[PDB]
RNA sequence: UUAGACGUUCUGGGCCGCACGCGCGCUACACUGACGGAGCCAGCGAGUCUAACCUUGGCCGAGAGGUCUUGGUAAUCUUGUGAAACUCCGUCGUGCUGGGGAUAGAGCAUUGUAAUUAUUGCUCUUCAACGAGGAAUUCCUAGUAAGCGCAAGUCAUCAGCUUGCGU
């Protein structure tokens, strides 16, 4: 009858929506999208070395469906953890900017978001249409 | 003499001192107060700094 | 007539709350629109110092408190009743402050 | 210690052990057999794919598993 | 057979201070770059005036001072220092390797334990 | 249902850089036994060299071992960037070299040595077998060991 | 004592120096876990006019950080402080091991007149003891103990401390 992304469980569309994003390929993967740890509060770089990239795509997108606009520096804080620092208790520690930049910047060149008033990025006009039609298949997976 | 008071007081407790006793021991500067720790609690009554709870 | 704001701010309520009384009382004597007190949360300025000169004792701790109460009221008034009204109503420990536009 | 491959003397022994398993665990693969644990991970989910042992409740950190028939 | 980071050691002295700098670690790099009245010309015009007495004997006469935060340039390299350790001038003679280093690293500021065993 | 059935082909512990590698461990933390590797020296390595990190090290045919002998001992060239290196910029040549399995002990005996010569104050307390960092010791690092 | 000063001020150094004993603590000894993605939830507060405080947003950079701007003298902006433990999915698989991160090497930055006796932050490398702690001994009765972070004080820079706050 109609559906949105918010009526869909968010580890189930964000795992099927960067499969789409993967399977088009179009989206400008950085050169260096193999070498880094992701965060200074980090210490290994993601497992999913192919396909990690493609998750934050997918979950970026969503999120600046849910909200009014973002800008790289709410994401840093929203993708950074706590740091182990050894010996000295641990503390939380902003993201990486420069993967969350691109991240924006290819979502843009894709058009799906858009550089927004009052700063940051809001959602675009093929945004809503498009995060709406991945919305619409997994809820009609189960056979 | 060119030399008397030439050494930089721009930051950490050299610079700043009570406004009451020139101390640098025990400031208080929170909302620009600059009062020694020992000085504030004789006068925190004149000041307006009562204590309720 | 022009817009006005009149911002109230004091350490004291008993000497806030009729201050204010008394600004509404002269806003509908000779009637005009109120947007009427508007409170902002309290304030409380804590100071934390430990009890002593020296460190010698038990490690007892004091706070302090002081109570910063605001208030704002929204009016608008002709040119010539604004003089009176923000002369008038002047108390001691009152700090009111009137924004022009 | 641990078997980390499969060498086909292991194999048919998973063919014909876990039917007799009633409760089928990644901990119960490596006490009963001698397997590596990562193997376990990876046999609970082929003998899936092939009904062998069939689903009960499958989270990240315990998979729960029973005979078919 | 002596190098500082690739350049030799007669391409060091043949080669202004500033040249030096852009290849030394980002400590030193950073203090030049903000070392604006850091009144250096006091000292280095005692080195070279010292370096006239000798012609070509033994090492020049020792040119004490109390500046332990100075980093060492290769203008510096053949000349004798006497560096303040708190109380005393230690001479110390300036080595080629001894490039982008502080001279208080080369005179101790204590006397180190001897825990025990007066002898 | 990733079950294979190799079983010829199959290595126990073998040598890379002078060094007997585990052969029954994944790759990535298998490698990491070489002084000079890590756990993401060793990660980048074999993506560089192009290896599936599913693997244990006694899979990787001798071909691959060679890619990744050979990404170790030159990653510069292979589009490592200069801040993964161990030594850059270094002490002599101004190059950016990785150190491996037996010239780490020895580069850094060739550090210490270098500044013990000089006299400088970290090359005296390394003599002295003390913190050469500015850390208190009046209670700590007892047990010299 | 008071002028060769015990006044004051300036350059350096020390308070941090280590055969060793003690007190408060932090991190641990892992699978009720570590790592990687994904979810995403507070409360107490502080913040700059003749001075550079809290900083959104864009751009650059692996990161730390830089740069161009902006909002805020504040229930208005930072800030919904999108905190951390926690939750889901996956990799590991009983091995001092992918637990632990001491010690140490090389580089890049930031605060500062100045960083050597590492201020601190980051990147790669180095991978120590520690396998649940003897006699002893501390604190605690319900939104408490314990786990978990956050703000403020000190501050230019430095929080493994304290004062509070919530989960």
């Amino acid at each position: 009858p109609g559906v949105s992304v918010r009526d869909v469980a968010a580890q189930d569309f964000i795992n099927a929506y960067a499969s789409f994003l993967q399977r088009q390929g179009k989206l400008e993967v950085p050169g260096y999208v193999d070498i880094v740890k992701t965060s200074s509060g980090n210490e290994m770089p993601p497992q999913d070395a192919e396909g990690w990239f493609y998750k934050r795509a997918a979950s970026v997108a969503r999120h600046i469906y849910m909200r009014k606009q973002v800008g790289v520096g709410k994401l840093n804080k929203l993708y950074g953890g706590a740091k182990s620092r050894g010996v000295r208790p641990y503390k939380h520690i902003d993201a990486s900017g420069s993967i969350n930049r691109k991240v924006l910047q290819a979502l843009e060149k894709i058009g799906i978001v858009e550089i927004s008033p009052k700063g940051g990025r809001r959602i675009s006009e093929n945004g809503q249409r498009d995060l709406d039609r991945i919305a619409a298949q997994t809820l009609e997976e189960d056979e | 003499e060119n030399v008397w008071f030439s050494h930089p007081r721009r930051y950490g407790k050299g610079s700043r001192q009570c406004r009451v006793c020139s101390s640098h021991t025990g400031l208080i500067r929170k909302y620009g107060l600059n009062i020694c720790r020992q000085c504030f609690r004789e006068k925190a009554n004149d000041i307006g700094f009562n204590k309720f709870r | 007539i022009i817009k006005i704001r009149i911002t109230l701010t004091s350490t004291k309520v008993k000497q806030l709350e009729n201050v204010s009384s008394n600004i509404v009382k002269n806003a509908e004597q000779h009637n005009l629109v109120k947007k009427g007190p508007v409170r902002l949360p309290t304030k409380v300025l804590k100071i934390s110092t430990r009890k002593t000169p020296n460190g010698e004792g038990s490690k007892t701790w004091e706070t302090y408190e002081m109570r910063i109460h605001k208030r704002y009221i929204d009016l608008e008034a002709p040119v010539q009743i604004v003089k009176r009204i923000t002369q008038i109503t002047i108390e001691p420990g009152v700090d009111v402050e009137v924004v022009v536009a | 210690q641990h078997a980390v491959i499969l060498d086909q003397e292991k194999y048919d022994r998973i063919l014909k052990e876990v039917p007799t398993y009633r409760y089928v665990s990644v901990s119960v693969l490596v006490d009963r057999l001698k397997i590596g644990g990562s193997l376990a991970r990876i046999a609970l989910r082929h003998l899936e794919k092939e009904g062998i042992i069939k689903p009960i409740s499958k989270h990240s950190k315990q998979a729960i598993y029973t005979r078919a028939t | 057979t002596h190098s500082y980071r690739g350049v030799d050691l007669e391409k060091l002295l043949e080669m202004s201070t500033e040249d030096f700098v852009k290849l030394a670690p980002a400590r030193v790099r950073r203090r030049f770059a903000r070392g604006m009245t850091s009144k250096p010309a006091g000292f280095m015009k005692k080195l070279r005036a010292a370096k006239l007495a000798a012609p070509e004997n033994e090492k020049p006469a020792p040119v004490r001072t109390h500046m332990r935060n100075m980093i060492i340039v290769p203008e510096m390299i053949g000349s004798v220092v006497g560096i303040y350790n708190g109380k005393a001038f230690n001479q110390v003679e300036i080595r080629p390797e001894m490039l982008g280093h502080y001279l208080g690293e080369f005179s101790i500021t204590y006397t180190p334990v001897r825990h025990g065993r007066a002898g | 249902s990733l079950v294979v059935q190799e079983q010829g082909s199959f290595q126990h512990i073998l040598r890379l850089l002078n060094t007997n590698v585990d052969g029954n461990i994944k790759i990535v933390y298998a490698l990491t036994t070489i002084k000079g590797v890590g756990r993401r020296y060793s990660n980048l390595v074999c993506k560089k060299a192009d290896v599936d990190l599913h693997k244990r090290a006694g899979e990787l045919t001798q071909e691959e071992l060679e890619r990744i002998v050979q990404i170790m001992q030159n990653p510069t060239h292979y589009k490592i960037p200069a801040w993964f290196l161990n030594r850059q910029n270094d002490i002599t040549d101004g190059k950016d070299y990785h150190t491996l399995a037996n010239n780490v002990e020895s580069k850094l005996r060739d550090d210490l040595e270098r500044l013990k010569k000089i006299r400088a104050h970290r090359g005296i307390r390394h003599f002295w077998g003390l913190r050469v960092r500015g850390q208190h010791t009046k209670t700590t690092g007892r047990r010299r060991a």
